[PDB]
């Protein structure tokens, strides 16, 4: 679950505000 | 101007001593190897935050047959650049020799060791091998007269040691408002002619990035 | 005008006119200075100029004139000295000794004219090299005798003895014969008892700092060669480590002396020497702590401020501590009472390591590597250095460098990987808490987050898998939080790059966690659409970087996935790469190629290959249909871009797939070679219409790119090809007909050097299977390329280089192609090889000598047949004399070894009677004459004419020795180097060649 | 109270900035020589409304181009480049005193070179006024 919650945060990574 | 220092540039023939200086004087890149006969003195000014600094650059001859006065050129030099070629192992083997003759005339001066031609893909004198500077207290810089990699560095370092300020930086020289020169009929002929030859002589190194 | 008077040697030299010319040079400028320079040079090079030297040295008041007088004398002494009459030799010795003594007596001149004094000493030292000790046996006793009287003379005699030691022991190898080096070395070694006696007395009785520095400066040079007993069995270690570390004028030189002491040859099993080696180190550190700075001093701030000679001193300190501790730290690790000394010296190195100076940092990092390696392997050591190592972790992390600065990065990573193993818990802590200080903003900057990322990625695969997992998740969570926190897409891009940098460095984690790997790759595909500077490159770099490491996880079907992910990448390949530049697309395609190579089912790999090449094959086919039916469309520059990108895309895939690329190559091969011909026609047509300037135009350079990328694709494939039957049967014959005639029949400026490069790879891989094709290659490119490059050494640099590679590999692989050359054409082959000898360009020089050497081996391998017999009668003495010419002209020193090897091989053939024919022609020598005798006779004559100042004895001796030594290579080289010294001077000793 | 612890481009606005390499034609030889590489700026003076080219070299920051974008100058193409312009300059003061040059200036791509020619002509339309 710790790896999966991290994977989900990674999904939303963006360069824009 | 009044604050000026004599610099001696020494090292094997072909290493790019003159090319390096010409790049600093005019901005150009000399492709041809035309050996220096003895020495050529070239005045070279930099603008710094502590006023302007000038180097009298004695560009000396690396080949032995064109060597001229040899260590006669080193007398009362206040700093030096020892140059070699990272593509040619023998130029780095001769660095101890160039240093020997230099320090015997110039006992106590700031010296930079420069490994030129690092732009070349097949490098022969590896970074790992370059250690001669350590015990002799020389500053070392990988440079390239072609790519301008670290080309400012040797002069910046020497400037700092000679003036005695480690925070000395180079700065933008003052840009005066240029003139509004209207052109006359009497120069229109030779400008017309010179432009015809220019357009129809291709620019060097079109594969380069800029 | 008046300045060219001194060149008129028919009159007495006007000394005031010399000083004008000398002043004008050293103090003038512009035209004035440059005219004076050429006249000083013509004066100095005048062979008679030395006669007017004692004239200058007594009459002139200018030191610069006197310096040039000594420079002219110095030239005579090293080169024409034994040619002089014996009264001149004594006369010159007398006024060099007399001038030196004269200048030392006068305190004004002794102080102010250091440059002229030191040059006089060096000029004296050249005389000693000629005359001492055989013709000056009482030099050393009379030197030591004068040193008691005048302190100035004593100090100057230390400078002389320093320079003497240098020229005998440090700089003799190049500049003297082996026999003369040994003579001077034994002669110095025999009288050193008396010299050390003087130095040690001067160092104890120590009245004068300039004298003491001069003595310590000489000592430094003695330490390169003297036996350890002079250091250990006298009191001199106590003096160096205590007395001379206190005073700052002596400190610098003393530390360099102790640095060299630490490298002395020492018996490794004697407990008094071990206590004595501990003692001097203990003292030296004690003086630093109380006289210079304590262990807690911020040396980063000191060095940066650059006062006095502090930077040189701190450099010397690093050198001293590293040198000693590398050799001797074992002596301090077992005693309890030496533990503080051990750790204090290491703490100084920790503080030295914080200094902002790349080259210094490198020096200390070599030591840190040495240590942590030893702590990783050696039992029971690491616990001693737990506190030193913990600080080092911070020092290395805070100074981490980008991977692109290859070498400094490698050393850092190595050290950091050892320190991570030694204590994983501490490393993780230090890295995480540094991350928290990026989040809180105290240490926040673009540079600082980048260095931490490079540091975190450097220790990959060192932690346990289970610890790594927790560490990476924590690091990635925090970096994601940092991106979301930050504002302005400059800041966001720096962190996104670092996030993606770090995940790229942990493939083991990506391998274990498919879900996460998939997210990272899809995120990179979103980043391939960002216009912001650097982002698309970073996305493509990271993609192929992940792909290289985790290849298997793309090519197989994962759990809960309908297909292997390679298929999913290929389907949206148009959409994914739509906003990328052409070179970035090629990297994408190259990456896709790596993955496809892992599929070992042939049907599937070929299917994936054709799927991957879909867009470029559909673009290709429509261009072929267009431009074959009407070649008018090939003039458009936009079509030329599209075609070059298709070929470049093929090169990129072929690079990563190699032998697996064949089915794609087969799809385009024949149409591609037809395109090559069509493009060639346009280039030749444009050249006739526009002139040689056409080759510079964007129009023609575009077309030439097409040809070059076609040549590059084929070269790339054949270099890696596994099925050589199909290379010969299908690829070769079409390729040769397409490229060879076009090359030959273009003007030199339109010839692509890549044609040569391509052919080299063909001859390399399959030359042995195509003897008729290799003959075709020579006929088409040999003579016409040789004519481009045989006028000068500069023009057509790439062609020149690739030309000798091709001849090299032909001479190795299909030597029979040279046999079928007409005799006239085979003569040009020999001419071309020797032409390569004379190049300064190392690429050409090395192959020139290599070809020459292999040719000789190939002719030898034929044995007693008429081609090999005719080859020796025609070309043996050409290679011998052409090799000798480059060995002895002082402009091809870089090629010495392979020159020597080639020369030995040529000589060994005659010594072993391997040439089965008279090298001499009809009636030139008596009938019953061996090649050995005629070889000695030919060379004796050759050298006599090339070097007329050598005696017949010098030459006959040299050759007798050289031919004896033609089985032992390094000895042979020794004899050659002796000959290179002797040709630079007159009256060299012929017995020097018996040195064995 | 506690006492505390005790270029000449100011008057100008940046209209266009592009990265470029500048050459001068040495008429005596038959060759171009590099003069500098860096940011080439178009600078409108707030007093006179006069636009000039200012181009400095990287790192040393020495001036390698300093002249008015005069209405009379015309940008010609070079034979060996699709991303370059060449033109006569009657007075440049990058070295010190005014002096005539045949300049050529090459950009990263054709698209930049085209935008240069557009902005260059816009500058000339200001200097006629
Ligand atoms: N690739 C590359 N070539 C260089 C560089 N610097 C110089 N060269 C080449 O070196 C050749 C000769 O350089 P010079 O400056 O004449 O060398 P030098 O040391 O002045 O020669 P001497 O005057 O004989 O001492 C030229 O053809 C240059 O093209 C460099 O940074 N990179
Ligand atoms: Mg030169
Ligand atoms: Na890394």
């Amino acid at each position: 679950s710790t790896v999966d919650e991290m994977t989900k945060k990674f999904g939303t990574l963006t360069i824009h505000d | 101007p009044q604050v000026q220092f004599k610099l001696v540039l020494v090292g094997d023939g072909g290493t790019g001593k003159t090319t390096f200086v010409k790049r600093h004087l005019t901005g150009e890149f000399e492709k041809k190897y035309v050996a220096t006969l003895g020495v050529e003195v070239h005045p070279l000014v930099f603008h710094t935050n502590r006023g302007p600094i000038k180097f009298n650059v004695w560009d000396t001859a690396g080949q032995e047959k064109f060597g001229g006065l040899r260590d006669g050129y080193y007398i009362q030099a206040q700093c030096a650049i020892i140059m070699f070629d990272v593509t040619s192992r023998v130029t780095y083997k001769n660095v101890p020799n160039w240093h020997r003759d230099l320090v015997r005339v110039c006992e106590n001066i700031p010296i930079v060791l420069c490994g030129n031609k690092v732009d070349i893909k097949d490098r022969k004198v590896k970074a790992k091998s370059i250690v001669f500077h350590r015990k002799k207290n020389l500053q070392y810089y990988d440079i390239s007269a072609k790519s301008n990699y670290n080309f400012e560095k040797p002069f910046l370092w020497l400037a700092r040691k000679l003036i005695g300020d480690p925070n000395l930086e180079f700065v933008a020289m003052p840009a005066l408002a240029p003139p509004e020169v209207v052109m006359d009929p009497a120069l229109a002929a030779q400008a017309e002619h010179d432009l015809e030859v220019a357009q129809t002589t291709a620019l060097p190194d079109e594969d380069d990035d800029l | 005008g008046s300045m060219e008077g001194i060149l008129d040697f028919s009159n007495d030299l006007d000394i005031a006119l010399l000083d004008q010319v000398v002043s004008t040079f050293y103090q003038g400028s512009g035209v004035q200075q440059k005219q004076a320079q050429e006249i000083l040079t013509k004066f100095q090079d005048n062979p008679d100029a030395w006669q007017k030297a004692d004239q200058i040295l007594q009459f002139s008041t200018n030191p610069q004139s006197k310096f040039i007088a000594l420079s002219i004398l110095d030239k005579l002494i090293t080169r024409k000295w034994k040619l002089l009459p014996n009264d001149h030799r004594i006369g010159i010795r007398n006024f060099v000794v007399g001038m030196i003594i004269s200048m030392c007596q006068d305190d004004e001149v002794f102080k102010t004219q250091k440059n002229l004094i030191n040059k006089s000493d060096l000029t004296l030292v050249q005389i000693l090299k000629q005359e001492w000790p055989q013709n000056w046996p009482e030099f050393i006793p009379e030197l030591i005798g004068s040193s008691s009287s005048s302190v100035n003379v004593c100090e100057n005699n230390m400078i002389v003895l320093k320079l003497l030691s240098e020229e005998v022991f440090d700089f003799s190898a190049e500049q003297m014969t082996q026999a003369k080096a040994l003579h001077l070395k034994n002669s110095m070694s025999k009288e050193f008892e008396q010299i050390f006696k003087l130095c040690f007395q001067v160092l104890e009785q120590g009245s004068s700092s300039s004298l003491i520095v001069a003595t310590l400066e000489s000592l430094l040079r003695y330490l390169h060669w003297i036996p350890y007993r002079y250091i250990y069995e006298t009191n001199i270690l106590e003096l160096l480590s205590t007395k001379f570390m206190t005073s700052p004028d002596t400190r610098a030189i003393t530390l360099k002396c102790l640095t060299e002491v630490s490298n002395l040859k020492i018996p490794q099993d004697n407990d008094l020497i071990k206590r004595q080696t501990v003692l001097f180190f203990q003292n030296t550190l004690q003086q630093i702590a109380t006289s210079v700075m304590p262990v807690t001093a911020d040396l980063k701030a000191t060095y940066a401020n650059a006062n006095g000679n502090d930077q040189s001193f701190l450099q010397d300190l690093a050198m001293f501590l590293t040198t000693y501790l590398a050799r001797n730290r074992a002596l301090l690790e077992s005693d309890e009472s030496l533990r503080e000394l051990l750790l204090n010296a290491h703490q100084y190195l920790i503080q030295l390591s914080k200094i902002e100076e790349r080259e210094l940092f490198k020096t200390t990092l070599d030591y840190w590597h040495n240590l942590v390696a030893d702590l990783f392997y050696e039992p029971l050591k690491k616990h001693i250095y737990e506190e030193i190592c913990s600080q080092l972790r911070l020092v290395i992390i805070e100074n981490m460098v980008r991977p692109e600065e290859i070498q400094l990065y490698k050393s850092e990573r190595e050290v950091l990987v050892y320190l991570t193993h030694l204590n994983v818990i501490d490393t993780e802590e230090i890295m995480i808490s540094k991350l928290a200080r990026q989040i809180d903003g105290s240490e926040w900057s673009w540079h600082n987050i980048n260095t931490l990322s490079w540091a975190i990625g450097s220790i990959s695969g060192t932690m346990s898998e289970d610890t790594e997992k927790r560490f990476v998740v924590t690091v990635i969570k925090d970096l994601l939080g940092l991106c979301e926190q930050k504002r302005g897409k400059d800041n966001k891009a720096v962190v996104a790059s670092d996030i993606m940098y770090v995940v790229g460095q942990y493939p083991r984690f990506l391998k274990a966690h498919w879900n996460f790997l998939r997210t990272v790759i899809l995120k990179l595909f979103e980043f391939m659409h960002e216009t912001h500077e650097g982002v698309q490159d970073m996305a493509c770099d990271t993609f192929i970087k992940i792909v290289q490491k985790c290849k298997y996880h793309f090519v197989i079907q994962q759990p809960r996935e309908s297909e292997p992910f390679i298929q999913t990448i290929i389907r949206d390949i148009q959409k994914t790469t739509a906003d990328l530049q052409p070179q970035q697309v090629h990297t994408f395609y190259k990456a896709c190629g790596i993955i496809i190579s892992e599929e070992r089912s042939v049907a599937e790999r070929n299917r994936l290959l054709s799927d991957l090449m879909q867009l470029p094959n559909m673009a290709w086919d429509t261009i072929v249909e267009q431009s074959t039916a009407n070649p008018t469309l090939l003039l458009d520059s936009e079509t030329v871009k599209i075609i070059a990108n298709i070929i470049k895309t093929n090169v990129a895939v072929c690079t990563s797939m190699g032998a697996d690329f064949y089915p794609q190559l087969g799809h385009i091969y024949y149409n591609m070679l037809q395109l090559y011909r069509a493009v060639s026609s346009m280039i030749s047509a444009q050249v006739a219409a526009e002139g040689l300037i056409a080759t510079k135009t964007p129009k023609v350079r575009g077309l030439r790119t097409i040809k070059k990328e076609i040549l590059k694709l084929v070269e790339t494939y054949i270099s890696k090809a596994r099925n050589l039957d199909d290379v010969v049967k299908v690829l070769v014959e079409p390729l040769l007909n397409a490229v060879l005639e076009d090359y030959m029949n273009n003007v030199p400026d339109a010839r692509d050097a890549e044609v040569l490069n391509c052919m080299t790879t063909v001859v390399e891989k399959v030359g042995h299977m195509i003897p008729q094709g290799v003959i075709l290659i020579l006929q088409s490119v040999f003579e016409c390329t040789l004519d481009m490059i045989n006028k000068d050494f500069t023009e057509y640099p790439e062609h020149r280089v690739e030309f000798y590679k091709l001849l090299k590999v032909i001479n190795e692989k299909s030597f029979a192609a040279f046999l079928e050359l007409p005799p006239a054409a085979f003569k040009l082959f020999v001419d071309a090889i020797c032409w390569a000898f004379k190049h300064n360009n190392r690429d050409v020089e090395v192959n020139g000598l290599q070809i020459a050497l292999d040719l000789v081996k190939n002719i030898e391998r034929m044995g007693n047949v008429p081609f090999a017999n005719e080859f020796h009668k025609n070309y043996f003495f050409i290679f011998v004399s052409e090799t000798f010419f480059v060995l002895t002209d002082s402009d091809h020193k870089s090629g010495f070894s392979k020159q020597a090897l080639l020369l030995m091989k040529l000589i060994s053939l005659v010594y072993d009677n391997k040439i089965s024919v008279p090298l001499y022609q009809e009636a030139e020598v008596p009938q019953g004459t061996s090649n050995q005798v005629y070889l000695s006779q030919y060379l004796a004559n050759m050298l006599s004419n090339a070097f007329p100042h050598l005696t017949s004895e010098q030459i006959a001796s040299f050759l007798s020795a050289l031919t004896k030594q033609c089985k032992d290579l390094v000895v042979f080289k020794g004899t050659l180097r002796d000959f290179l010294v002797q040709i630079k001077e007159v009256g060299g000793d012929p017995t020097d060649y018996l040195f064995a | 109270h506690f006492e505390p612890v005790v270029t000449m481009e100011e008057d100008e606005e940046v209209l266009y900035k592009v990265r470029a390499k500048l050459f001068r034609f040495d008429a005596d030889a038959k060759e171009w020589k590099e003069r500098g590489t860096g940011d080439c700026k178009f600078l409108k003076n707030k007093k006179t409304n006069k636009v000039r080219i200012l181009m400095r070299r990287d790192k040393t920051l020495k001036i390698c181009a300093n002249h008015i974008i005069a209405p009379e100058y015309t940008l010609k193409p070079n034979v060996g480049s699709d991303r370059s312009w060449v033109y006569a300059c009657t007075a440049d003061i990058a070295e010190g005193e005014a002096e005539a040059f045949t300049f050529a200036i090459r950009f990263g791509s054709k698209e930049n070179a085209d935008k240069f020619k557009e902005e260059f002509e816009k500058a000339q339309e200001i200097n006629k006024k």
